[PDB]
């Protein structure tokens, strides 16, 4: 069960959906509609289609009426009839989603098209975000996307993370499970697979393929230092040099120079780096020196 | 009168084109210099 | 708002100058300088053109 | 698993995109739109190809939307399909995008082309930086990009750091695992392998060389300095020279010359530079004065 | 490990990259955009790119953009694909960088011809610099500087400091070394190699050279004084002459007039000058005077 | 445009100044000391961009570009 969990199948992916629609039944948390101009537009535009027409010159100041956005995900091989997950956001100066109903949203794709049509109720949690709530099973699928899954003797695994050592051993793993030319690597990111022609062998195929479990080999070392959270995490491939470290209100428990060892696995690195009695935030600063001197042996990457 | 053919008080082209620039020497700097003077 | 420019005959309009009404006018809070920020006992400031 | 840790495959890289969009759904702490026109211009575009339209001359003033700029790295051998980690970085007077959603985002290349698709929740730490965040596969990948790899018998490893003895050490292992000609040195950063020709058999070959372990020769003497985090980072091959340093408030523990012996590795010169009793601020004039008379035998990097 | 520690290699040098960049995602507190008209001028210029045409006539306040200027470093042999570390530097008016992105910012050498592309996340310190980051592998490599490396028989090692006797001892080292003709001297800095005609056997040839052991011979003798950083440092081979010294506030430890001893190694010189009892700041201005005399038998650098 | 206020506070206006050694070759490196030179405050943190360095007879010798290091 680790294929499945390194790998993607060539066209079994995921699109986006994207709509506008309004939530009614807040408790005079909605748009103040003074500032928001397309939300009373749209209710107009919605009263107009239901037979009732708003004379053009009136005030309308609604209170429990809020104009929304929809985001959706249009799953692999969606079919009409079945129902997915949507995210309903405000747009304008709304204060709360907490008990609204989504009205009719037709749900667009890129190329402007409906796929799915989005009507619920919003659960929001209420620290907690007020203009923002999910509706499970709130839109349903209309329309259906071809595909040429089924067609042709090959399918495309690609990894997740670009490897020529994993894609060799998912490639070694399929030979040695389903015959000689079962699978062959084209880069570090793609394993083609030959399947028999149809639609049944081809699912049969994959099902047996994705369970398959595969030693992960060792990657690159890596060290991942995230300064708008506040957050350093390295991985088992790290190591260190031995070297000096200087830095303010940091010394021997002594000296403002500290010798740092030379380590060879992950228990060593946080060993020594817990003898520095460095705070995250100047652990930060200490690996950034010690990756440009070069007693860090890893990829310092910033996110 | 205004037909004689007179000589200009600014005589010659008064137009110049750039000369292209020399080949940059393959020594490992970006910083090339023309013939200085 | 109309702005006269030297050759046109015709006044140019720029913009509407909107008046904000309140259901409760005492209970704006006096900040100082001769303005007033909305407040719970003046709640829902009505953006309307003057006149109407 | 040295080598995969000291070099990169030429044509295996990492490209930049960018891209556009609107964050709904923040509580109130979204752009003023009073300052910001883009703002509401966009969102004007997006409710115009959604099919309303929003009369020209109207005030909108909206909390709840902020304009933001989303980047994102094009991996190696990136296929459509494949979900990408997006970074979320508000642009104008907005106050934070704690619980915001990202709607669809074109991210362009360099040849402003859209490579990529963004489309997704926000994750905000919340000392935390509020007007940036991440979205992890937060973009799906649209366009592939054509690539050499496979055509010809020889590829290039680049290593990170140029040095002529880590060329030649690679080279020589690599012709010591698999067989005489199999890899040359070019210049002090780039090892030339000869790999037959194909897809399967140079990515088995790749494979096969990225786990190889090559043994580190020492580099050169390097003390790093940081004056902008306060911090110094001195290397191994980091020596000393006898000689005497004054500075201001720094005494014999008596007499303002106190006396630095010479060294040889680094836990004598940094006994010898603890014994001076001096804060890395003052070490940093310290270490710089020592590089100008001589004693301090590295080279000296202000980072 | 010591001739790579003292010399270069000639064509293997650094180059200098600057751009102009945006960094976006601070929490209010980038630049005022009132007093830097360039920051809006190319936030436009950036928007009109991606697609969006913000009227001429507008006003723009913006606070979480900065006009930052980027300044890197281009490696010895460097191959497109390469990532560097860059340095983000504010421009104007800016209060911090914290937690900011940098857009795609194009590096220019000094023929004003793009050498990399710069992107990325800045890590910022926070007695710390706020208005200056470091990106460690924030810019990619785009374009490639020929050289003549490989080419001729003749490779010159530089010497980082100029002496007559260490350009000897090398050349020496290197004769004794790989025979008779390997190495000749042209002047006092420079040493001229023999080296077999091709690419990788210049390369072992380096390789062989550059971990040389070479002993180096007593240097000049020299008193650094740092008066803008209150320091002084003086070399092994200070030596001093017998004269008496007097100055404000200093006596015999009695009279004003205190002799110094005539001094031959520098533990000597350090007890001489010590029972005189001076501040740095006062052992500045005797040095000086000393110098002036004829005392100090050393070279009196101010830096 | 040049009828534009521009009030900046992190950019300031330096002399540098070098020493170009005996027998000096293109790509060597050597030290610069940088000064301020109109009402600056300080450049403790200051990076300094790519700057010319001239000779008495005003032609480029070197080019200078890094971070200044400021006692404080």
């Amino acid at each position: 069960e680790r294929i499945r969990d390194l790998t993607s199948v060539q066209g079994v992916r995921e699109n986006s959906l994207i709509g506008y629609g309004l939530v009614v039944g807040l408790d005079g948390t909605g748009d103040q509609t003074t500032q928001t101009p397309f939300t009373t537009q749209t209710l107009n535009n919605m009263l107009s289609q239901l037979g009732i027409t708003v004379p053009t010159g009136t005030n309308m100041q609604l209170k429990n009426v809020a104009a929304v956005m929809v985001t959706a995900s249009y799953p692999p091989f969606a079919r009409q009839g079945q129902t997915i997950d949507v995210v309903v956001s405000s747009m304008g100066n709304a204060k709360s989603l907490r008990g609204g109903t989504l009205l009719m949203t037709p749900l667009k794709g890129v190329d402007s098209q409906v796929y799915a049509l989005a009507q619920g109720n919003i659960l929001v949690g209420g620290v907690n975000q007020l203009n923002g709530g999910r509706i499970t099973n709130g839109a349903i699928i209309e329309r259906e996307l071809p595909t040429q899954f089924g067609a042709g003797n090959t399918i495309n695994l690609q990894l997740n993370d670009e490897d020529f050592t994993m894609a060799q051993q998912i490639t070694d793993a399929i030979n040695r499970a389903r015959g000689y030319g079962s699978a062959t690597a084209l880069d570090a990111r793609t394993v083609q697979v030959r399947v028999p022609s149809g639609n049944s062998s081809q699912v049969r195929f994959l099902a047996d393929i994705q369970n398959m479990e595969v030693n992960v080999t060792p990657q690159d070392a890596k060290v991942v230092i995230n300064s708008r959270t506040g957050s350093v995490v390295m991985n088992r491939e790290v190591t260190l040099d031995s070297c000096a470290v200087a830095q303010g209100n940091l010394s021997v428990t002594g000296g403002s120079l500290q010798s740092v060892r030379s380590s060879a696995n992950l228990n060593s690195v946080v060993r020594a780096l817990n003898a520095l009695g460095a705070t995250p935030m100047d652990l930060m600063s200490i690996l950034q020196s010690m990756q440009s001197a070069g007693c860090l042996r890893a990829k310092l990457e910033i996110i | 009168c205004a037909w004689i053919p007179a000589k200009p008080l600014v005589q010659g082209a008064t137009t110049a084109q750039p000369i292209p620039g020399p080949v940059p020497v393959a020594n490992g700097s970006i910083f090339q210099s023309a013939q200085p003077i | 708002v109309s702005v006269t420019q030297q050759g046109q005959a015709a006044p140019v309009q720029v913009g509407q100058l909107n008046l904000t009404t309140f259901m409760n006018d005492t209970g704006l809070e006096s900040i100082g300088e001769n303005l007033y920020i909305e407040t719970q006992s003046s709640g829902a400031p009505n953006e309307s053109t003057p006149g109407l």
